[PDB]
């Protein structure tokens, strides 16, 4: 880990890792992750996982069905507008996700919510997200998928968001799955 | 520190309590105008003149024939006039409705837009 | 600045009235006021109260009565701007009185 | 505190008229200021109780305006009772303090 | 304290506001018993003014309280189910 | 019993009220007097309704009301003053 | 700071008692819908007859009557597989924001 | 003691039933004088042109025969219609014999209440 | 900044459109042609063009001659 640099190879500080809190198994055969990993969240695996599918995409996009698109407006007034926003909030989603088929992702990261309708096209389209990753992991897979974090997608390309095979693994030590990126 | 923040925390619940009854109140104020919109129906199905049975008070019912349209007629400020042409009777209290209902949009929207802030009180006396 | 001091005859003084032909008045008759231009004012500014929906305007309807008659006899007494006392220790004026006096042409 | 409790009370018995008034206002504006142009689909007459009369534009805009400028004499009444009860509210509360600490 | 209190209070008031329609519809039969609803009459049922002899009136007054009587006492024994 | 206060408020207040409705109404009379004194044509009401027949008909219910009015609250301010009276 | 976050998992909950509201007075008012309809079609049996918005009645003839229980009770059925239309979506809004945030959030 | 809080508890519960029923005496007051002057000799008279209530709101003129046919409701169930003599018969006593215990059962019940 | 996203000013994706939407960027890139004629006019080949916009949106006007450059700050922005 030493790519982050300034002019020459440069590791910042133990924040740029993460340690990890499971009691069960044995501490006599623990070890850590070849690359990024996610804890403390996971403990069910998405409903497509061990597929490998590359260039892994990362976001930070208020992503939600709403009124608004970075903040919820007051309760519907014109009751035949619900008809309207239903579709246009269908056709922006598309929109936006058409441009994450550029990379082809297996899991999507997004730190704001991600939303059913653009879930559904996600998995028309073969593609699962994972949500509510904290601030530090943007940047922690980031790094690990070779990528730069950004806020909303279209300001993405192969090789320069996500490097490679998107391998992941979601499995269990003790009672709860864990998200490998692996 | 958090004691006097406890007890001035009553005072708060007691003003965000008036304000919730503020709203309660706004929950009652759309009668009168949303049975206005209801009885819409009725101006122009009866604007030939026909039988109606209507209230005195609110208590007596007297059997009488409706007329007269170009006058049909609203009360308005100090005892002030407001004579409903014809075709206002069938067609212009649709917008003098729209109005009112405006005012309708001055009590719910304008109102719960600044009680959002009641809410937000709400959820932040939790700490 | 400086320089454009000057000695001046009379009274000048900083601007109080507005759309009564402000532009300049010839042989302007000033009166001095210490008496009150407006409605009676107690614990409230009326004895009923302050919901009585249709009951201000029925009376202050004769009490606007009143202070025209109070205004047209400002003009009968022949001013054309008036010189108004101190206000806190007095009831204020009803601007509507000042629009009626400024219809004939006379300040305040 | 006798002061400050008694401008609490003034406050309130004013500003609860002047509430209503804005209560009522609110829709008398509109209704004025649509009937200004609307002649002909209405025509202003005085209801003063239960009787017509013919009644003119004019002397209604002029009930209306000096409602206004009563409310905002008021709303000045008001709000100088409301400095006065916020300066009671040191020396005529410290009337207890001060006997209560010497 | 809430965790019950408000439970008690919605499952108690459910039935308690059927009560005080059955209330309404108790004081309403002194028309009938005493007033003498009997005549061919413009009769209302809320929304609707029907001119007719009123003859459904008795099942029609009988069968509310059939049922609202039942349901008031149901509410009455859940009262004392659990303290 | 120091009752006077809470029996003749209400009434000296209620009484006041209907004073000033009944000068309004006498009001009202001169303004239909003067005001669209128009023979032709006046809306004028008895209770819940409208006719806009009477000009000089009106007078039947304004002298109505007015003595309605003033009789009946000019013997309830003598029953006030009895109340007050009574006590004192 | 995760605080923005929790204000929006109860903006989530506060959108959940909009929801069970908002179901619950058309279902109520539906109800009443299905009474009324019972009694119109109950007292259609006779023939001089009057309706209105309960402030006026109005004369009519049978086939009035006819058109009337159905032109706006087909409307309030419209308008409540609008509402399950529309309750469906929000409540979709709060169910999986509530599967995504209550297991994810305390991380 | 509790004499104060029941006191003022007692007040408040009985001056709520004054005010609701000096709420319910002017509507049939109204009920009773408005039908007897005008409409029991105008109407009996001749039809002429009148203004009827559309809603509460909503005021509509309208023009009435000699109709003389008048109706009471005391629910949203029962109803009677009347003639133009014995329906003022009839509401009479609901006033005239109502305010005597109903306000009996007010000033006498406060004078109790101010010592009970 | 001429960009597919809702990073700067000038980009919005409230419009009720699924063409309009993606399309905008579309348009102002097109209509940048003009301003690029108007740089050659006033006698520049080079544009430079603050964070924030596309090397798609670049290629646009490296097409067309009047390429534009990417990372230029605030601090260059002043000087």
């Amino acid at each position: 880990v030493q790519f982050e640099e300034n002019g020459r190879k440069e590791i910042d500080i133990k924040k740029y890792a993460r340690v990890e809190k499971i009691p069960g198994g044995i501490i006599e055969d623990s070890c850590v992750l070849r690359g990024v990993m996610i804890n403390k969240d996971v403990t069910h695996p998405r409903m497509r996982r061990y597929i490998k599918n590359p260039r892994i995409v990362l976001l930070d996009s208020s992503l939600e069905y709403k009124k608004g698109e970075s903040q919820t407006d007051i309760e519907i007034t014109r009751e035949e507008d619900f008809t309207r926003i239903l579709q246009m909030e269908e056709e922006y989603i598309q929109q936006l996700c058409e441009d994450i088929i550029q990379l082809k992702p297996d899991v999507v990261i997004t730190e704001k919510g991600i939303s059913d309708l653009a879930q559904h096209y996600l998995m028309r389209a073969n593609i699962t997200a994972i949500r509510r990753v904290r601030k530090t992991d943007n940047n922690r897979i980031a790094r690990a998928c070779g990528a730069r974090i950004v806020s909303r997608p279209e300001e993405l390309r192969e090789d320069d968001v996500g490097t490679g095979a998107g391998l992941l693994e979601i499995k269990k030590i003790g009672d709860e799955y864990f998200t490998f990126i692996t | 520190n958090l004691p006097q923040l406890e007890m001035l925390k009553n005072q708060l619940d007691q003003e965000v309590e008036f304000l919730s009854t503020s709203i309660a109140q706004l929950k009652v104020v759309q009668t009168k105008y949303v049975e206005a919109k209801d009885c819409l129906n009725v101006l122009n199905k009866s604007n030939e003149g026909k039988e109606l049975l209507v209230p005195l008070t609110s208590s007596m019912y007297v059997p009488g024939k409706l007329h007269d349209v170009e006058h049909v007629l609203i009360d308005v400020g100090t005892g002030y006039y407001v004579e409903k042409t014809a075709e206002d009777a069938k067609d212009f209290f649709k917008r003098k409705i729209d109005f009112l209902t405006k005012q309708m949009e001055k009590i719910q929207p304008a109102l719960q837009e600044k009680h959002a802030m009641k809410q937000a009180v709400m959820e932040m006396m939790s700490q | 600045t400086i320089d454009d001091c000057e000695l001046v005859e009379g009274l000048v003084l900083t601007q109080k009235v507005s759309n009564s032909g402000i532009t300049r008045v010839e042989k302007a008759k000033i009166g001095l006021i210490q008496f009150c231009l407006s409605a009676p004012k107690t614990d409230m500014d009326n004895q009923i109260v302050v919901s009585d929906y249709a009951q201000m305007d029925r009376v202050l309807r004769e009490e606007r009565a009143y202070i025209l008659n109070l205004v047209k006899q400002i003009k009968k007494t022949g001013c054309n701007v008036l010189l108004i006392q101190k206000s806190i220790l007095r009831d204020a004026l009803s601007d509507l009185a000042l629009h009626f006096l400024n219809k004939m042409k006379i300040m305040v | 505190v006798e002061k400050y409790q008694q401008l609490q009370k003034d406050l309130s018995k004013s500003m609860s008229g002047r509430q209503k008034l804005e209560a009522q206002l609110t829709e008398n504006n509109i209704v004025k200021e649509e009937l200004a142009l609307l002649d002909g689909s209405n025509v202003v007459f005085k209801l003063l109780g239960p009787v017509l009369v013919k009644q003119e534009l004019g002397e209604a805009r002029a009930t209306v305006g000096k409602r206004l400028d009563y409310i905002t004499a008021e709303i000045k009444r008001y709000e100088s009772q409301l400095r006065d009860l916020e300066r009671q509210s040191e020396q005529q509360r410290e009337t207890l303090a001060q006997l209560q600490q010497e | 304290f809430n965790r019950l209190r408000q439970e008690q209070r919605g499952l108690a008031s459910k039935a308690a506001e059927l009560e005080m329609e059955l209330n309404e519809h108790s004081l309403v039969i002194d028309t009938l018993k005493e007033v003498d609803e009997t005549r061919k009459c413009y009769r209302m049922v809320g929304g609707v003014l029907v001119e007719r002899t009123v003859k459904e009136v008795l099942p029609a007054l009988e069968n509310n309280k059939e049922q609202i009587q039942k349901i008031i006492e149901t509410l009455t024994q859940q009262l004392q189910a659990k303290g | 019993f120091a009752r006077n206060t809470s029996r003749i408020t209400e009434l000296k207040e209620e009484i006041e009220v209907k004073k000033k409705q009944l000068q309004n109404l006498e009001d009202a009379c001169d303004d239909i007097m003067l005001a669209d004194d128009d023979c032709l044509m006046i809306p004028y009401q008895i209770g819940d309704v409208f006719i806009s027949h009477s000009q000089e008909e009106t007078q039947e219910m304004l002298e109505e009301a007015k003595k309605n009015l003033q009789e009946e609250i000019d013997a309830l301010e003598s029953r006030v003053e009895s109340i007050q009276r009574v006590l004192a | 700071a995760f605080t923005e976050l929790q204000a929006k998992v109860i903006d989530t909950q506060q959108k959940v008692k909009l929801a069970d509201i908002q179901i619950e007075q058309l279902n109520r008012t539906k109800k009443h819908a299905h009474l009324t309809d019972t009694e119109i079609m109950t007292l259609v049996d006779e023939t001089n007859m009057y309706e209105g918005v309960g402030r006026m009645f109005i004369l009519q003839s049978k086939e009035a009557i006819h058109s009337q229980l159905l032109e706006k009770q087909k409307i309030a059925e419209e308008k409540i597989k609008e509402l399950e239309q529309k309750k469906s979506y929000l409540e979709r809004s709060v169910k999986e924001a509530e599967d995504n945030i209550r297991e994810m959030l305390m991380a | 003691d509790e004499q104060y809080q029941k006191y003022k508890f007692m007040e408040l519960n009985l001056a709520q039933k004054k005010r609701r029923l000096k709420g319910q005496i002017p509507e049939i007051k109204q009920t009773l004088e408005i039908l007897k002057y005008m409409q029991k000799k105008k109407e009996s008279t001749n039809s002429m042109e009148t203004r009827f209530l559309l809603a509460d709101n909503l005021y509509c003129k309208a023009s009435v025969p000699p109709t003389d046919k008048v109706c009471l409701w005391l629910g949203a169930n029962v109803m009677l219609e009347y003639d133009i003599d014995e329906a003022q018969a009839l509401l009479e006593k609901n006033l005239s014999t109502a305010t005597k215990n109903l306000d009996s059962l007010e000033e006498d019940l406060d004078f109790l209440r101010d010592q009970f | 900044s001429l960009q597919k996203t809702k990073m700067k000013l000038g980009v919005q994706v409230v419009i009720t459109d699924p063409e309009k939407l993606d399309q905008i960027r579309q348009r102002e890139s097109d209509i940048t042609k003009e301003r690029i004629q108007k740089i050659l006019a006033t006698g520049a080949n080079v544009i430079l063009t603050t964070g924030g916009i596309d090397d798609m949106c670049l290629k646009y006007f490296v097409e067309a001659g009047a390429m534009a450059v990417r990372r230029v700050l605030k601090r260059d922005l002043k000087r």
